[PDB]
């Protein structure tokens, strides 16, 4: 409920919207370095969705604002199978082909998330404890 | 069969053919089912292969994408927060996404969405 200035609390938690544009990795490792920890936001329920998305609408964010989802995989993406029964034993993404990090789509005024390359350059929200 | 039909070219015992006509990779994946029992959408599985690829579709359609046999690239995979907390809730965006390979290079592979028009190849097993 007490939170540093510039941060709205929700649910015990504090939540912050950073305009400086990162990849998701110095986000996630910005939003580490804040006094009292923490990390790129996760939406777990109806209720943190509908407070994450008028923060980040209040904040008058013009482009899509990075959340901590993550694809974790293997290879390169998750595709096993052709359509002609094989196998994928190759793949060819570039890293600005690849897309394994989540935003929440400012086009849907902050409420879905749409996986995009890692290295994009986006504003993000962190959570913190107080 | 024995040898490749008269319009398709040979690697390592499959047929393949590049199909100048611009269609979604649905539409494309369906044609290449009706050339030839057990044609589909040219699939990759080695540099060597792409290298092929590059060099049989390049002259006939110099720089340009074709549809490849792979959809849904992203959506099988864990999704994971990285504050490690379980992923309880879900809200995604609609997407379509299926693979357009270059016809330069080394075949770089890119996303597209599925109802975009394109060249293809297709491709069977002898």
């Amino acid at each position: 409920v007490d939170c540093l200035p510039g941060w709205s609390a929700y649910d015990q938690s504090c939540y912050r919207v950073f305009k400086l544009l990162k990849t998701w990795d110095d986000a996630e490792k910005f939003c580490t370095e804040r006094p009292k920890g923490g990390h790129l936001v996760s939406i777990e329920s109806a209720g943190e969705r509908d407070f994450v998305a008028q923060l980040v609408s209040e904040n008058k964010q013009t482009d899509n604002v990075w959340l901590g989802l993550k694809i974790q995989s293997k290879g390169q993406q998750c595709s096993t199978e052709w359509t002609d029964g094989s196998s994928v034993s190759y793949e060819n993404f570039s890293e600005y082909q690849s897309k394994k990090c989540f935003v929440l789509e400012k086009n849907t005024g902050f409420r879905t998330w749409l996986n995009l390359n890692c290295g994009s350059e986006y504003s993000f929200v962190c959570k913190s404890p107080p | 069969g024995f040898c490749c039909p008269l319009r398709w070219s040979a690697y390592e015992g499959h047929c393949y053919l590049v199909v100048k006509e611009k269609k979604t990779w649905d539409d494309a994946e369906k044609f290449c089912t009706e050339q030839r029992k057990g044609g589909h959408l040219v699939s990759v599985h080695s540099r060597e292969e792409a290298d092929f690829l590059v060099h049989l579709a390049y002259p006939i359609l110099d720089l340009s994408l074709i549809w490849m046999g792979l959809s849904n690239m992203w959506n099988d995979c864990k999704r994971e927060w990285s504050d490690g907390t379980k992923l309880d809730f879900k809200s995604w965006a609609k997407t379509s996404d299926c693979l357009i390979g270059k016809t330069d290079g080394d075949n770089q592979w890119l996303n597209m969405d599925c109802s975009k028009k394109h060249y293809f190849v297709c491709k069977f097993k002898l």
